[PDB]
RNA sequence: AUUUUACCAAUUAAGAAGAAUAUUAUAAUAAUGGGUGUCUUAUAUUUUAAAUAAAUAUUUAAAUUCCGUGUAGUAAAUUUAUUAUUUGUAUUAUUUAUAUAAUAGGUGUAUUAUAUUUAAAUUUUAAAUUUGUUGUUUUAUAUUUAGAUACAUAUUUAUAGAUUAAUAUAUUUAAAUAAUAUUUUAAAAUUUAUUGAAAAAUAAAUAUAGUAAGAUUAUUUUAGUAAAUAUUUAUUUUUCUUUGUA
RNA sequence: CUAUAUUCUUUG
């Protein structure tokens, strides 16, 4: 039985260890602003 | 009450206010954003996960927590987090004697020149000049609008112009 | 109400099981005071007495007097029209019979003789018709 | 000003939603001050002219709560003063509107403890307890 | 409300004495089964719940689960019989059922060769 | 058969009853019935199931009888009893004699309590009556002893 | 020749990830106020009070301003009870979308009436409203779509009261024991709780509207016009013929 | 309708 909803992001380590949740939270933010793989962008709103 | 409204046929639950209230967080991704001051529930309890386990850690005494040791002050004094960034196009071929640089926001004109003396070795800086640059804000091809973090530009004014030269 | 509707999305009310209203409500004390109805099945008049007594009586006549003590029938059409509000318990039941004025002893035990009361010794067999139990030599209500 | 087809205006409609911080600050006693009556009722020992530690004092105590310190001893004779206190502690610590829906479903009524405001969850067994307790009675 | 407590159980079967108005004409080859789960699963849950709440009930009144006392439990260390009707307990109702069901195989060994013999 | 159908609102009484309105014991579906009947062609029976709708449809079927012919069920040895135990007893179904021993087995600890239901008011033809004047009411007497239970309120 | 008279016509199958973790009811196990782009501080983060309520109840009697008000433990902790994102797209049912257009070079006439080709003849827009029954008023540009609730039925277990004001009385024939519903849209108003200025706005209700009104969804039909009319139903009451009476 | 009339009879 699951102890979190099916769609909830998995944020841990591969031991368990909740102990750096915050710090894998904001990374996977900053990279949903920025991507690093990111390519060409074809809008014609672009960053600069 | 000069007539009392028929409230027997009506099953108990709350009717949603028709000045509806709109969700709290902030859509505008523009220039003119504003920074939430009120405090929920959330920020306290994250602070309360991050700092020491809240839900199964014990907390560790007040003298602690309010001391330079504290993990968050300890990492920080001993791990600093930083990215101070340079502009290219202002030391590319060009001889230039202010180079720009991008900076944390939480950054002073004193912490800048700390940084560039202590890990760069840049001990030459007769001034900083600071602007806050809202982040770079762009819509991708769904148009899901995103913003970039923001910074804050330094320009770095040195003793010695300063080039950094690409090979053509 | 749509799969587009602004309305129906934001909830508002939520409408119940309305409550009906009392089973005998029509059969108004008003005419239970002034007539009784007498009859043999399927015919049955409404009987009263007259009015024209207690303003004048002195001077008129004997004969004209007495003929105020009499039951007599109702006239017809308002023997239907306030049979009509015993009628509105069941309409397209065209089987039943409308409610008679007085609670028979069928229509006081039809309220106990359901398979939903047999359980319930309480108003079994008539019980807020007789008189009450002597209470416990030491009850009292405080 | 809220009304514009300005931005800080439509920050301010949405911004201003959200809910602050709440803790419930129960109300301080600036005239009957409970951790200055230790010092109440107490015999002197003239020598030092200290205080007596009299171990009777610490059995008659009354302990009265608040939430910068634990709890505070106080002599019994001086309790009566200190009653509303006692009665904010045993409460429940939110407006009791939130936590409100222990109240009406049924199951709840039963299951939590409504004493002075405090809606607490009563000792309830598991469901392998439940069984194993009525399989031993053999029923 | 009254909803009629009493009638619960009465019926012979599991799916009885059930206000079932969620339901269908052709009931599928799941839909059945889940038919059968849902019926016992009313029973199990109003009764394992109805035995949670009062042993938790009993015990917070700070006597034994089954809602017997100090006295009772006296009883029980001196040998008396603590109650006027000693019910049938569980490990009975089992027997009776397997002692009719070793009467009714034997039985149908017999009619086999009864059958056999006349046929 | 089925079981007859009660309706706890027949009226409108409670309110926050989802339902429908009408008998709230409705016949479940894993009863015999018109639609299935007509639905699927053979219908197969096992021999119990016939022992148990015979059993159940006995009484029924005696009832509807005109009375000049049920008087003469006992003469002709339909009626025959197990219980008076005129006969042995008959088939029953695993679980009917379970419960049936059960009773056999329990029919013991009634024995010395007044309350026994398998010889209930034995004590009627020995016992006298007495008729109280100072508040009505008409207590039981036996050797002098007052064995009449007054009711608690 | 510089030139083939003027007039006269529709009604379209739809090319395609441009409709699904879709809408609605349904789960009697969670639940201190959900807020992401978050992040010291709380002198400044207090909501409590015996009443009808986020707790919502199995009959027709009696009695009470005579005329709108009414049923009491069903079992005593017993199983009507505020449930909920997957260990079945949770199950069962229920509803569902206006992106998209080659269509045809002429059958009736050619001095004025209006579809049926032999020419003519014949034609006042419907609904509601009016009861001195209209000459008056209101609605309708068109296509498509939304749009409104009195159960036309009762097969064996089975049984049915009249009467008095009252106490009483007792010559004296039936019976398929179930109730839950009752068009539709509209005022000027009222009442409650907030905000603002020196009654107005915002939020809640289903007030009432046959002399204010307007709508009300399925042709080819099978008995007439208190008193009338309408629904169901009843009587072979005498003559030479005839008659819808109840 | 409410009061005064309380036997078969009587008021506003
Ligand atoms: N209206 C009534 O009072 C009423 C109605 C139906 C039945 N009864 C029966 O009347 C009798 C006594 O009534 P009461 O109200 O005066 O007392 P009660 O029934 O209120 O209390 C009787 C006490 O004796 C117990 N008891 C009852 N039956 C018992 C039994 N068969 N064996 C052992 N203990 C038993 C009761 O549970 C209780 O402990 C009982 O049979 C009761 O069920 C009374
Ligand atoms: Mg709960
Ligand atoms: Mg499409
Ligand atoms: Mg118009
Ligand atoms: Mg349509």
């Amino acid at each position: 039985q699951r102890k979190l909803p099916k769609h909830f992001p998995v944020v841990q380590a591969s031991d368990g260890s909740s102990l750096l949740r915050e710090e894998t939270i904001a990374c996977m933010e900053r990279e949903r602003r920025l991507p690093h793989n990111m390519g060409k962008l074809y809008s014609y709103h672009r960053p600069y | 009450i000069h007539k009392g409204w028929r409230t027997w046929e009506y099953q108990h639950t709350r009717p949603d206010p028709r000045p509806f209230p709109d969700p709290p967080v902030n859509d505008y991704f523009g220039r003119s954003r504003i920074w939430n001051p009120i405090a929920c529930k959330l920020g306290y309890v994250r602070k309360k996960a991050d700092e020491w386990g809240w839900p199964n850690k014990p907390p560790p005494p007040t003298g602690l927590r309010h001391s330079q040791e504290f993990f968050p002050f300890f990492f920080e004094r001993y791990f600093p987090d930083a990215e101070v960034r340079l502009l290219l196009d202002s030391v590319l071929n060009n001889e230039t004697k202010r180079p720009v640089f991008q900076i944390p926001c939480s950054m002073s004109k004193v912490e800048l020149v700390n940084y560039l003396k202590n890990i760069y070795g840049i001990d030459n800086v007769v001034r900083v000049e600071v602007r806050n640059r809202r982040g770079r804000r762009y819509k991708n091809e769904v148009g899901e609008i995103k913003m970039m973090d923001d910074y804050k530009v330094a320009v770095v004014e040195l003793d010695t112009p300063v080039s950094v030269e690409l090979k053509q | 109400p749509k799969m587009g509707c602004e309305e129906i999305t934001r909830k508002a009310r939520r409408v119940q099981l309305q409550p009906t209203e009392y089973l005998a409500q029509h059969r108004m004390q008003v005419w239970q005071l002034r007539f009784k109805e007498m009859g043999p099945p399927f015919s049955r008049v409404w009987v009263a007495l007259g009015g024209k007594m207690r303003r004048r009586r002195v001077g008129r006549q004997v004969d004209v007097k007495d003929m105020r003590y009499y039951w007599r029938p109702i006239e017809p059409q308002y023997q239907r029209l306030y049979m009509s509000r015993l009628r509105i318990r069941d309409h397209s039941n065209k089987l039943r019979q409308p409610m008679r004025l007085r609670a028979t002893n069928a229509d006081i035990g039809s309220g106990s003789s359901s398979i939903e009361w047999e359980r319930a010794s309480n108003r079994k067999y008539g019980a807020m018709l007789a008189p009450p139990k002597r209470q416990d030599f030491e009850f009292r209500v405080v | 000003f809220k009304q514009g087809q300005g931005m800080f205006s439509h920050q301010l409609k949405r911004l201003l939603q959200k809910k602050s911080i709440h803790r419930y600050n129960w109300d301080p006693l600036p005239m009957y001050d409970p951790r200055k009556l230790v010092h109440a009722s107490r015999h002197m020992d003239v020598e030092t002219w200290r205080e007596v530690p009299d171990p009777h004092w610490d059995e008659r105590s009354y302990l009265v709560p608040d939430q910068m310190f634990y709890n505070i001893p106080v002599p019994p004779e001086y309790k009566d003063a200190y009653w509303w206190r006692e009665l904010q502690a045993r409460r429940v610590q939110c407006p009791v509107e939130w936590v409100s829906h222990r109240m009406y479903n049924k199951g709840d009524r039963q299951r939590y403890d409504f004493q002075d405001l405090a809606f607490r969850k009563k000792f309830e067994f598991s469901y392998e307890e439940v069984v194993k307790n009525a399989k031993d009675m053999r029923s | 409300g009254f909803t009629m407590k009493y009638k619960k159980g009465t019926g012979l079967w599991d799916e009885d004495h059930v206000n079932d108005y969620k339901t269908n004409r052709y009931l599928s080859a799941r839909a059945t089964m889940r038919w059968y789960q849902e019926m016992e699963r009313h029973q199990t849950r109003n009764s394992l719940n109805a035995r949670r709440a009062t042993q938790s009930h009993n015990n917070n009144r700070g006597l034994h689960h089954t809602g017997r006392g100090a006295f009772e439990r006296e009883l029980e260390r001196r040998g008396v019989q603590v109650e006027k009707y000693p019910l049938t307990t569980t490990t009975g109702t089992m027997r009776v059922a397997e002692l009719v069901i070793l009467r009714r195989m034997e039985l149908e060994k017999r009619a086999e060769e009864a059958l056999a013999e006349q046929r | 058969l089925c079981d007859e159908q009660y309706d706890y609102n027949k009226t409108a009484a409670k309110q926050r009853m989802k339902g429908p309105k009408g008998a709230k014991n409705p016949i479940p579906i894993n009863r015999f019935n018109a639609y299935d009947a007509m639905k699927h062609d053979r219908l197969v029976i096992t021999e119990g199931a016939l022992m148990q709708l015979e059993d159940e449809l006995y009484e029924h079927k005696l009832q509807i009888l005109p009375p000049h012919i049920r008087n003469q069920l006992p003469e002709y040895g339909y009626l025959d009893s197990e219980a008076l135990g005129d006969c042995v007893p008959s088939l029953k179904t695993i679980q009917m004699e379970a419960a049936a021993r059960t009773e056999e087995a329990e029919s013991d600890m009634y024995k010395s309590f007044i309350d026994n239901p398998y010889n209930p008011w034995k004590d009627n033809m020995d016992a006298s009556y007495a008729v109280d004047g100072a508040d009505g009411t008409v207590q039981k007497f036996v050797d002098g002893k007052k064995v009449s239970w007054s009711m608690l309120s």
